[PDB]
């Protein structure tokens, strides 16, 4: 997997994995903070998870093969590992 | 240089090719609108778009491509998450 | 405060035309005068409290790192930073 794998920077505002298409990319967080949001069915957003040092998310959607669980965006400027 | 210089660099390349040759008016015009085409800027979109990231690209291709694959006949799944994807 | 600030930009650019002025007039200064005439005291005076308004407004701008990305913010490593460079 490490020999497959490539960085990415994003700034602040931007969402990395929508909620509802379907993941292609699992990205593992090695620096930065961002946020898991799951679609709210009251009609907003709300918050989960906020995911900062050395964790991964899109690899449960991998396993469950369903759509991704929660929206995530970023939060301040993140270094992410991304594998498709 | 610019793109205004590789089109007219290569025009005149042909140009040369051609009138070397003696070829005919039609293909030249075919030749033209051929060359000019493939030197604008509409023949390098896929092209620069291949490293921004594809969270960007996911909203441009949304809201540029959208309705011209909405109004296919084909597509009548209905889910708008579908069409989406 | 962060430098993108509307203030902080209007005062570099005044800043920038003192700074001119100043670049522009210390060679004159230093080979056609020995001394100055009186007539010219208030504009090295003013001149000299201007940039010394600089410096202050300085020892409280923020900046942005290089390295990590992330714009920094502590007050005790922007002032090492003014003070080391």
């Amino acid at each position: 997997i490490v020999i497959r794998l490539h960085e990415e920077y994003f700034l602040p505002g931007e969402v990395i994995t929508e909620q509802g298409n379907v993941v292609d990319h699992l990205y593992f967080v090695c620096e930065g903070l961002l946020e898991a949001l799951v679609t709210k069915t009251d009609g907003s957003e709300e918050s989960v998870t906020l995911l900062g040092p050395h964790t991964s998310f899109g690899d449960i959607s991998i396993i469950c093969n369903i759509s991704q669980p929660f929206t995530v965006r970023v939060c301040e400027l993140c270094h992410l590992l991304r594998l498709d | 240089g610019s793109n205004t210089e590789r089109f007219r660099d290569k025009m005149n390349d042909l140009i040369s090719f051609m009138n070397r040759k003696k070829l005919g008016r039609d293909l030249r015009s075919q030749i033209t609108g051929h060359v000019r085409l493939q030197y604008d800027s509409h023949y390098t979109d896929t092209v620069m778009l291949q490293d921004i990231p594809a969270s960007i690209r996911a909203k441009i291709a949304q809201l540029l491509y959208l309705p011209y694959i909405k109004k296919v006949p084909l597509f009548k799944g209905c889910s708008t998450e579908f069409i989406n994807q | 405060i962060h430098p993108k600030n509307r203030w902080y930009k209007a005062w570099e650019m005044f800043i920038l035309v003192w700074a001119i002025y100043s670049s522009l007039f210390t060679p004159m200064e230093f080979g056609f005068f020995r001394g100055l005439p009186e007539r010219l005291f208030v504009l090295d005076i003013v001149g000299q409290i201007a940039f010394l308004v600089d410096i202050v407004l300085q020892f409280f701008v923020a900046y942005r790192d290089t390295q990590t990305y992330r714009t920094v913010y502590k007050p005790t490593r922007i002032a090492f930073r003014y003070l080391k460079s």
